[PDB]
């Protein structure tokens, strides 16, 4: 603990509008994708368009999110000792928050700056520091805004989303041409569909070329990308609501919603992760001994594609053509992507806190019951619920994923659900609050 | 402490800023 | 580096694109695209000349899309037409043509004078207005005029258009008036009277005086006083009926009656029902008309607007069958909507069905699904006020241990004026022959309103009784409100 | 609107006309009076403001303006007190509940005084016919 | 085979939307996502030009 | 401006035409000099006086001596001399709880008479302002909504009966008033 002077913005002292608070978000959203575009000065096809590298965002929310994430360990680990009773541990908590976040940033922008391809030879050098510092602040300050009340909800999620409908738009309206002996062609799906139906005049021929498209986005992974994002946007209603009625307060009925998707996508990732390091490693074993009794068991690498070992079990299925190939790959391929999905969901919310006990344990709190049972059932009855749901949640997000990989989309399933998780969350928000 | 005209304000001036230094060095360079 | 198009063989195809993921959907959704009213004609059968005018006074983009599309097409159609070489489709003037200075200082224009102006006009104009709906100054005016009140003056219509005349979104229309003109207009309309030359400029403040009248009657609830509501109410309905307020004005308010005649002659009745106790001659002789066309329209107003009536009020907590202390309850009325000319039915013809409220969670989760379905109510007969308007009720609490009121004003819209229609004539007043035992009298044929209003506080944590009282008024018409009072029996 | 000025115009009178001494003490216990009054007042509305507030119809900086008002009463309430000082020695102590008592009496007496013009109003505002003696005469 | 009999239960006891509250989700969550979409793809879009002249 | 007088210390506006504040400001004013000018003591005490209050209830024993001779005409003017008396030639720092009791005592015999007189208006103000002033009992609401049925207003005097019913429910006075008024007012709407 002790004193700062840092800026800060200050929350609303009335509750803002949805008009204000959606003309802000959109404001906000606008700055920071002008932002991320602009080249830096000192600095000596684009090699900058994919990525955000050689630009005023070259360290993005990658600071923040380091952050977030050590203090969020941090807490969870138990060594804080954090107690809501008062009102000051938590202004100090959210005031190392930044003290720590504007450290990082220091220590990054100096190592990319004395590390980085942009020049060892003064005034440059201060100048290339200065420009990553505002706009690292920038972003940070536009990020509490967007926080404190003025958006409809946080910064990092938004920008997420945005990123993610960007790409996918991008995938499919991308005005670039590329040239490779046959002649010139779009890089996007339904500008080149066009194109190809116009100036080619033989429709027969043109349609069949268009759709197929072996070798660049077509059209049959939009109609599939279209035909997945309506069927996610139909599984994120369903909900269970359970009856609770209120003893302290008489006269407060309302329900309890237990959603189908009830972790944060958190343990696919987890699973991804290991997944991937699991065949590095293997890959990386395998180059370093050639042949073993035991290695060439664990994995074997050739024509780079493992073949023949289990980390060619566990690799992903690309298009139908290999899952037609073996059935047997790809029935171990979905029963080991279902199940471990499923057991990282449970251990999740067993880990995280929303298991049932605490949940009965809120209710107990709060004082309210279920409305046609006891009171000493609760607990009973919501381990008889939740487990199920997230498990279940867990194996229907798997599915997804691996549907969407097999099919052949513009966007993977779990980009796609976390993007239509953000922008489901502001419509259930101005819903339930009420707004135009 | 800071309002968000203030904000808005202070990301055009940088961007606008880092603009201006890009086209006044090339048009130095262009024209010496 | 990226080779944009020099022979103008892309950037066709991406402008048709373009134009086309815009136009298809435009046409295809141009292609794919409970409640009587009876005086919907009879109002603009009265309303003057004057007022018709000011209130008559105060597909091209898919053709041209088309078009551009045909062109563009007929221009692609008329044209002529180992390592990768990537490539651009915008044109190649655009970047290294005599226009290339152009783009950029365009994108520096838009950037840094168009988006920040604009930005900060809106913020500004978003920034000065109250979620009620009236402007900053306006209400501060008014929180200034309740604040510095003196409970012993007498509050009355002309302090009320006094207090409006400050208004400032009047000051925004003619900058070159004064507050006392405003005054004067509202004056002169309440007392049916000319102004010569500026008649457009009183309909417009009298037509915006609703907004500032609703802003008025939600602060002076907000400060805890009744006087004031009620005096804001009763200014509402003499500026919709153009009259001002005298102990006979439900007789007054009807279309064509000359005072001068009625006020000397008759010294007895003063409501409506008092009227159609005479017979149906007799009135025309009485209001001075004599002339049978114009009398029937005066007998069709009078008879079709609405009077209310209790049936059944008490306190309902949802899911419990008492009061208990720090419950959350609500108010229940089952009213009647019935007309100035029929006779009482008593309460206890009702079959006890239509008084009782369902119990299922589904029902009692949110009591108020059930009342937010009935129909809206039918436009109102105001010839004088300038727009059209829907009829309104409202209902307002106070206590009576001190006679202050405790929350703000609650204003209904949906309700059901099926008592009002003409298959039910029969049901007559001046018969007086029993019309129960009638050969058309059905009790199941008509319908029993409800109204609940949210209490907004709990109940008192002692046990005992504690009374209120409920006030439900109109804002079109000077008919029969209500003004009942009732108790909680808070009882563990 | 207030009876502040009309103390230093009654001061700036004083110093040049030769007026009593009494006129003087009468229009400072009349300020004080008027300040308790506000301060009363004040104190028994900034509650239902606050909440007015709350509900986002009142504007923001009506607030900031009645929150200036608190102090500015309780700043002229002290110059009242410093000149009733100053002008009369040891005469704090009472000065106070005198204008306790006055700021009351007033009120009651201009509540009291109003009936005579509020008894007309009702008159017109009902169209009584009423004669000498106060009995109707329908 | 409890894991599968459990899930179909407790999706029997789930509360599906209907048509007219699936048509107002599709409707709003495809608004929002074509608008994030389109502005992305236009602030993407427009800055190869401009960085082309500026740089 | 403002014009001093010499002789009697009243300070008078002499200007055309005053707003109501600065006209009540001055009356205080001279309200408050004229006081003082009598008061001889300088540092004078809350403590209300004596030989006003003998001369009030003098006036106000005279006044209520002529009930028993039944004059009903002599003792209002009596008790409404007294109460003029008790609100002019008293200072204006003497102690609330001893100046208000007084005046509510001498009001609501002058209501009494004044009721039964056949004065209703007069009353009907009285009572307003007694019941305005911070005195609710169901002596009040009675004849309050008597005075409003003799001079014909029904909703008024109902909702005075059911206000004057909310406090002692077990009132045998108010139910009649109840009654009639209902009557009146289905014979008055019918």
């Amino acid at each position: 603990p002790f004193e700062s002077f840092l800026p800060e913005v200050i929350a609303p002292e009335r509750k803002v509008p949805y008009n204000q608070k959606l003309i802000w978000t959109g404001v906000s959203l606008l700055i920071f994708l002008i932002l991320g575009q602009i080249p830096l000065y000192g600095i000596v096809l684009r090699a900058m368009l994919a990525s955000n590298r050689g630009t005023l965002l070259e360290l993005g929310v990658s600071p923040i999110i380091t952050s977030s994430m050590i203090f969020q360990f941090l807490q969870g680990t138990q060594l804080l000792q954090i107690r809501p009773e008062s009102k000051q541990d938590r202004e100090l908590f959210q005031i190392a928050q930044k003290v720590c976040a504007i450290i990082l940033i220091l220590g990054q922008a100096l190592v990319v700056v004395m590390t980085g391809n942009y020049g060892a030879p003064l005034p440059i050098c201060l100048l290339l520091i200065f420009q990553l510092m505002f706009a690292s602040l920038i972003v940070m300050l536009l990020d509490e805004l967007l926080s404190k009340g003025y958006g409809l909800g946080s910064g990092i999620s938004l920008f997420t989303a945005t990123n993610i409908a960007e790409q996918i738009f991008w995938r499919a309206f991308a005005p670039t041409t590329v040239n490779s002996g046959r002649g010139k062609e779009f890089e996007g799906a339904v500008i080149a569909f066009f194109h190809l139906l116009a100036v080619r005049k033989d429709k027969k021929r043109a349609l069949v070329e268009a759709f197929y498209r072996t070798n660049l986005p077509n059209m049959f992974q939009v109609l599939m990308t279209v035909a997945i994002f309506l069927f996610v946007l139909y599984l994120q209603g369903f909900r269970y609501e359970l009856p609770i009625r209120s003893t302290k307060v008489r006269g407060q009925i309302g329900i309890y919603p237990i959603k189908l998707f009830y972790t944060s996508n958190t343990p696919i990732m987890l699973q991804s992760a290991l997944t991937s390091n699991i065949f590095l490693i293997s890959q990386i074993l395998f180059q370093k001994y050639p042949t073993n009794p035991l290695i060439r068991l664990i994995g074997v690498w050739g024509i780079q594609m493992a073949l023949s070992g289990l980390a060619y079990y566990i690799q992903p299925l690309m298009s139908l053509s290999e899952a037609l190939l073996d059935p047997i790959k790809t029935i171990v391929y979905i029963t080991f992507v279902l199940g471990s999905c499923a057991v990282f969901s449970k251990t999740w919310i067993e880990i995280s806190g929303t298991s049932p006990r605490d949940i009965a344990k809120q209710f107990k709190d709060q004082g309210m019951v279920i409305n046609g049972k006891r009171e000493t059932s609760i607990y009973r009855e919501l381990k008889k619920i939740i487990p199920t749901a997230a498990a279940f949640g867990g194996a229907t997000i798997g599915a997804l994923s691996v549907g969407s990989d097999l099919l052949g989309t513009l966007g993977s399933g779990a980009s796609i659900l976390m993007a239509t998780t953000t922008i489901y969350g502001y419509y259930e928000a101005a819903a339930k609050e009420g707004g135009f | 402490r800071v309002d968000p005209l203030v904000v808005l304000f202070l990301a055009v001036g940088f961007i606008f800023s880092v603009v201006a230094l890009h086209v006044i060095s090339k048009v130095a360079g262009k024209l010496f | 580096n990226y080779e944009y198009d020099e022979a103008s063989e892309t950037w066709p195809s991406f402008i048709l694109t373009g134009l086309l993921m815009v136009v298809g959907p435009m046409t295809l959704l141009q292609i794919y695209q409970f409640n009587e009213e009876v005086f919907k004609n009879l109002n603009e059968e009265y309303t003057s000349d004057e007022i018709k005018q000011f209130r008559r006074k105060f597909n091209i983009i898919i053709i041209v899309g088309w078009i551009l599309v045909a062109i563009l097409l007929q221009r692609i159609n008329s044209n002529d037409a180992q390592s990768t070489s990537h490539g651009i489709a915008l044109p190649r003037f655009l970047v290294d043509g005599s226009a290339s200075p152009l783009l950029v200082v365009c994108y520096v224009a838009l950037l840094g004078l168009i988006l920040p102006y604009f930005v900060s006009r809106w913020w500004a104009r978003t920034q000065s207005y109250t979620k009620k709906g009236i402007h900053n100054v306006t209400a501060s005016n008014f929180v200034s005029n309740l604040v510095n009140y003196k409970p012993s003056e007498i509050v009355t219509t002309d302090l009320i258009l006094h207090w409006l005349s400050f208004a400032h979104e009047f000051k925004q229309f003619f900058p070159d008036l004064q507050p006392t003109d405003f005054e004067k207009l509202l004056q002169d309309h309440i007392n049916r009277r000319d102004s010569g030359k500026l008649n457009n400029a009183k309909f417009r403040i009298v037509a915006k005086c609703h907004s500032l009248l609703h802003g008025l009657l939600d602060i002076a609830c907000g400060f805890r006083n009744l006087d004031i509501a009620l005096g804001a109410i009763n200014t509402f309905k003499c500026i919709v009926q153009a009259v001002p307020l005298t102990p006979n004005c439900q007789i007054l308010q009807l279309p064509n009656v000359d005072k001068e005649h009625f006020i000397t002659k008759t010294g007895d009745i003063h409501t409506l029902g008092k009227l159609f106790t005479l017979e149906d001659a007799k009135i025309g002789e009485v209001l001075g008309i004599k002339d049978q066309a114009k009398l029937n329209e005066t007998l069709r107003v009078a008879s079709h607007i609405p009077n209310l009536k209790i049936i059944k009020a008490d306190f309902l907590v949802p899911g419990e069958n008492q009061v208990t202390p720090s419950s959350t309850p609500y108010i229940s009325l089952k009213v009647l909507v019935r007309s100035a000319k029929q006779p009482l039915i008593p309460t206890s013809l009702i079959p006890e069905e239509n008084l009782t409220e369902p119990q299922d969670f589904e029902s009692q989760r949110d009591p108020f699904a059930m009342m937010s379905k009935q129909p809206l109510v039918p436009y109102s007969f105001a010839p004088f006020f300038p727009t059209k308007r829907r009829g309104s009720w409202c209902c307002l609490v106070s206590s009576q241990k001190d006679g202050k009121i405790l929350q703000t004003p609650i204003i209904i819209e949906k309700l059901s004026y099926k008592n009002l229609n003409d298959d039910k004539d029969f049901f007559d007043k001046r018969i007086k022959m029993d019309l129960t035992k009638h050969e058309k009298f059905d009790i199941n044929d008509w319908e029993i309103g409800t109204i609940k209003i949210p209490l907004g506080q709990p109940a008192p944590e002692t046990v005992g009784d504690f009374f209120f009282r409920v006030i439900v008024k109109s804002t079109d018409y000077f008919t029969t409100d209500l003004d009942i009072t009732m108790n909680m029996k808070v009882r563990d | 609107n207030d009876a502040h000025d009309l103390y230093f115009q009654i001061k700036e009178m004083s110093e040049n006309e030769k007026i009593h001494e009494k006129v003087l003490k009468a229009a400072l216990l009349n300020r004080g009076a008027e300040s308790v009054r506000r301060s009363l007042k004040l104190k028994e509305l900034a509650p239902q403001i606050n909440l007015l507030y709350k509900n986002g119809s009142i504007g923001e900086d009506y607030w900031k303006r009645f929150e200036t008002e608190v102090k500015l009463i309780e700043l002229e309430f002290k110059d009242t007190l410093q000149e009733a000082e100053r002008l009369q020695p040891g005469w704090v102590q009472l000065f106070v509940m005198v204008c306790k008592e006055i700021c009351f009496n007033q009120a009651l007496s201009r509540r009291y005084q109003s009936i005579l013009k509020r008894k007309e109003v009702c008159i017109k505002e009902w169209e009584l016919k009423i004669n000498n003696d106060g009995r109707l005469v329908n | 085979v409890e894991f599968v009999r459990e899930g179909t239960q407790f999706l029997a006891k789930c509360k599906k939307p209907d048509l007219k509250e699936y048509t107002k989700i599709v409707k709003a969550v495809g608004i929002g996502f074509i608008a994030v979409g389109i502005i992305g793809y236009a602030i993407k879009l427009i800055h190869i030009p401009i960085r082309y002249v500026i740089v | 401006t403002l014009e001093y007088n010499a002789n009697s210390k009243l300070i008078t506006a002499s200007d055309a035409v005053v707003a109501l504040s600065t006209e009540t400001n001055i009356d205080q004013i001279n309200v408050l000099t004229t006081s003082l000018i009598g008061e001889t003591n300088p540092n004078f005490t809350p403590q209300p006086n004596e030989a006003l209050s003998k001369m009030i209830k003098g006036l106000f024993e005279s006044g209520m001596k002529n009930l028993q001779q039944k004059k009903l005409n002599e003792a209002l003017k009596n008790v409404s001399l007294a109460i003029e008396m008790a609100q002019r030639k008293r200072a204006p720092w003497e102690a609330f709880a001893i100046q208000l009791p007084e005046l509510h005592f001498m009001l609501r015999s002058k209501i009494d008479l004044c009721l039964i007189l056949g004065k209703h208006l007069e009353a009907l103000q009285d009572l307003d302002f007694l019941l305005g002033t911070g005195l609710i009992q169901p002596d009040v609401f009675v004849r309050k909504a008597d005075c409003l049925l003799k001079l014909r207003q029904w909703e008024e005097a109902r909702a005075t009966c059911e206000r004057g019913l909310a406090l002692a429910p077990e009132d045998m006075k108010l139910r009649a008033l109840l009654i009639e008024t209902a009557r009146n007012l289905a014979e008055y709407n019918g």
